[PDB]
């Protein structure tokens, strides 16, 4: 459809904030998954995790 | 309904690639050269409607458009057994038949001259498509027709079909060989300009890489255009296997390409094939494991791109998609992914999560496969910039020497200036740097 | 004895005990210790059981 | 993962030894002359990755680099049935093919000229190594290529790979025969100088001892380079058996040698082999006992190192490691060590606790062993300094006569002076002094600058 630039920048900031919240929730999910994988010895979730942070982007969040 | 794909084969190299692709697809799907399904083609498991159209309830005709500005190549395609595969109403041929003379600007002018015919053909093919996603152009970037006419067609598709996807099969000029086509840098510049502004995806086919692979991997001392076209047809067959072998995943082009293009600018795709074997080595079906398959695919001798050895830039993969076709054990895939991460066989972007996606696929049932397991790699790798950097260096070398620019000034697109070539060279340099930047954590701010 | 050998590999289990629990696979034991060194030098409070199991499987 | 070892074969003698070593390793691992594992080699219990690389899922390629400044030896390796066994990217041949002219200085200059190419070849061979530990150099010290090019290659490896160990198997000139190469002692001195400065371990192979062994034991009146190379291949096979027959202990070279080499200067190694048998006596697998093994090993005729008779230094054994291959009873080993101690069959270092170590090793399952029991002796003996003193004396004999020194002066390493020969003499003197100290309790201060 497109102050319009300001609206676009605000939309981008809101999208980035939603992305940040999603990433935080995903890191919390990964921690809970790690707990479950350690309880149930599920190697599948460990392989999924190793796939997810091959570049280590999620590695720092998991450490945190 | 399937998302039908129209294949446009442009210029000598592009038309050869398209013709060989259609031949290979017909062989894999059991489609006769006339577009009729062969009696042996009983495996109705292929999605022809993505790449082929049905002429009747039994005959599948390839959704392939053979486009040339010179009538010789179009006539040579029409002299093949597959002449009946393509819809003639989707075929636009430049009336002048003179080609572009290996001039991108001439190719663009010819596209402008055949604009009406081309858009009539495009609309005719579009009505035959139930859920057309977009157009796929097969062309050379070094010639005139596949480069210039291809760029014109891409621009007009972007303007007219802004909601449709634009994938290209773009044959890039040999960057390791000194091109005899003094205007090849102009053709390449026009193609890179259009890829930056009007194309959504450019699949780079480096004739230098084709020759290098033929020599070192295929043991072909002098790769012929026909042999390069046959290699391209093998690559296209592997790329279309998911249409020819329908499955649970990656059943659509957007699903396939989403993993490779994280941002709209990072739309330059590299290809990989596995297992790579020399023609003499067909005899021994090696029981290659997923780890072994990936290891052979990870060998530069098996990589379908001849990137120069850049010593200054720590080139890395931005993204990897591995499409594996054939009999695949999930435990072998899991061990392969574990070993790949553990062995760091691929370096990923430092600014975001990146991985090698792995798809397991069935082979085409109509074509007997000598290999139990085959694999395609799709990768965004910063070393591909070295091919792009080399092309940029050749462009700059010609522009700084004004080589063959008088021939471009004869054509209206380049008559007044070559500013489009200089902007293309600058864009390609920025692209190379971004691909190198994409190996670094600061890629998050790259291009800002 | 036939049942023990075929179903429980009692003699094979003893040979496995020799190879692994008695460190008979010395190259394997060496590589495992080498891989664990960066982990085993760390405080035990910093060890992740899932990570340690994955390291063991990887070394094997 | 195995600690891969790159084998460097230098000059005519060194290259023949390296080629035969790679052949022997292939035979022990059941690798065909083309590099393919033989169908009978079903025992996947060997560590090929220490000495071999996999060329394909079936083909094992030796991690061996054949390096010469003269193309003849590299071509002769490439002319063997095993030419297809080795990875061709691990084969470096000097483009000039001229060799060093039996001049160590010329070989060093050629290595420096081929430094980039040689290190590219080394890296190409290294990429075939999953966990390369370091390089093993097989060479002659009397020639030009194996001595000079070997020294240059060692220098460039030390510069590029300063954290990796460099062991050499350096074939020393025959000291009992008058060498027709008057500069052979000069070439040997320059090579020993470089080994002192840039190598960590030099295995001394005295061509005089090889010829003597061939004459007395093999009945070879004139031991050929080929016969010496075949003996070297047997020695390399025996040295790699512990990699090829994995066990609880001594699975790596560094673990085995750590106890044997206390200081960097005491890097002159002596070798021993047991049982020594003529080729014809392979038929009878003798049930040799640990006591019988130890008794035969103590015979100088069975020691694979020709140490000079030093009359000035009370040479002694600092430590002994016996690598025994075949059926060995641990209780028999213990009783043998007890009897050796009671009989004082081994002299230990006077400055610290020392004993005769005994290692039991399995034989290769893919290679039928004609002998029930085989053995390697590793020993630290101060008399090895007498070999270095003899080499220094030979250098001085050539240097004092300036015989053939003009050929070394033609090469830049020796163009201005013969300082490499004087440094070799000084290093051999320091080795003698430390070896004499190592027989004494004052060895605690041996190698200290105040004691030097």
């Amino acid at each position: 459809l497109d102050d319009t630039v300001q609206l676009v920048s605000g939309f981008e900031a809101t999208i980035n904030k939603f992305d940040k919240n999603f990433s935080a929730h995903l890191l919390d999910l990964l921690a809970r998954l790690s707990i479950y994988s350690t309880s149930d010895c599920e190697h599948g979730m460990a392989s999924v995790i190793s796939r997810l942070d091959f570049n280590g982007f999620y590695t720092e969040r998991l450490e945190r | 309904m399937p998302r039908e794909i129209i294949t446009l084969q442009l210029g000598q190299c592009g038309n050869q690639i398209g013709f060989e692709f259609w031949k290979q697809l017909c062989a894999e799907h059991g489609i006769s050269p006339e577009g009729i399904v062969e009696e042996f083609a009983t495996e109705g498991t292929d999605r022809k409607d993505v790449f082929f159209y049905q002429a009747d309830d039994e005959h599948y005709i390839p959704r392939a458009v053979l486009l040339d500005l010179e009538p010789r190549v179009i006539h040579s395609i029409l002299n093949s057994p597959y002449a009946k595969l393509y819809n003639p109403e989707n075929i636009y041929l430049s009336e002048h038949g003179g080609g572009a003379g290996n001039n991108w600007a001439s190719g663009f002018s010819q596209g402008e001259k055949i604009h009406e015919d081309i858009f009539d053909i495009i609309d005719r093919e579009a009505d035959g498509s139930d859920s057309l996603e977009g157009f796929v152009l097969c062309h050379s970037i070094a010639g005139g027709t596949g480069s210039g006419l291809g760029s014109y067609l891409l621009e007009r598709l972007n303007d007219r079909y802004p909601k449709k996807l634009v994938q290209t099969y773009s044959v890039f000029p040999n960057q390791d060989e000194m091109s005899d086509v003094v205007v090849q840098p102009y053709n390449s510049l026009l193609t890179l300009k259009r890829l930056t502004q009007n194309a959504d995806c450019v699949v780079v086919l480096d004739n230098t890489a084709l020759n290098r692979i033929a020599t070192d991997r295929l043991h072909i001392q002098n790769p012929s255009f026909s042999q390069i076209n046959q290699l391209v047809s093998t690559i296209m067959s592997a790329s279309t296997t998911t249409l020819r072998y329908p499955g649970y995943m990656n059943n659509d082009l957007i699903g396939l390409i989403a993993s490779l293009i994280p941002t709209p600018r990072l739309h330059f795709l590299m290809t990989g094939y596995t297992p790579l074997t020399t023609d003499q080595s067909v005899a021994s079906v090696r029981k290659t494991t997923v780890l072994d398959v990936m290891r052979r695919l990870l060998q530069p001798k098996n990589v379908m791109v001849s990137t120069g050895r850049d010593r200054q830039t720590n080139h890395c993969y931005i993204a990897i998609l591995n499409i594996i076709q054939g009999e695949v054990d999930p435990t072998q895939v899991h061990k392969s992914l574990q070993r790949i991460r553990e062995r760091k066989l691929a370096n990923f972007i430092p600014w975001g999560p990146a991985s090698i996606q792995v798809a397991l696929s069935r082979k085409s049932p109509y074509l007997p496969s000598a290999h139990r397991v085959s694999g395609l790699m799709m990768a965004n790798h910063t070393s591909i910039s070295s091919l792009f950097e080399r092309t940029c260096r050749q462009y700059d070398k010609l522009r700084k020497r004004e080589a063959f620019l008088e021939q471009f000034r004869k054509e209206d697109m380049f008559k007044d200036n070559f500013d489009e070539m200089d902007t293309s060279r600058e864009i390609v340099q920025q692209l190379i740097d971004e691909y190198h930047a994409a190996t670094r954590p600061d890629y998050i701010s790259w291009g800002t | 004895l036939d049942v023990l050998n075929k179903k429980y590999s009692l003699l094979d289990h003893m040979q496995a005990m020799r190879r692994y629990l008695l460190l008979g696979q010395g190259d394997f034991i060496r590589h495992l210790m080498d891989l664990l060194k960066p982990e085993l030098v760390r405080p035990a409070t910093t060890l992740y059981q899932h990570n340690l199991t994955g390291i063991l499987e990887t070394a094997v």
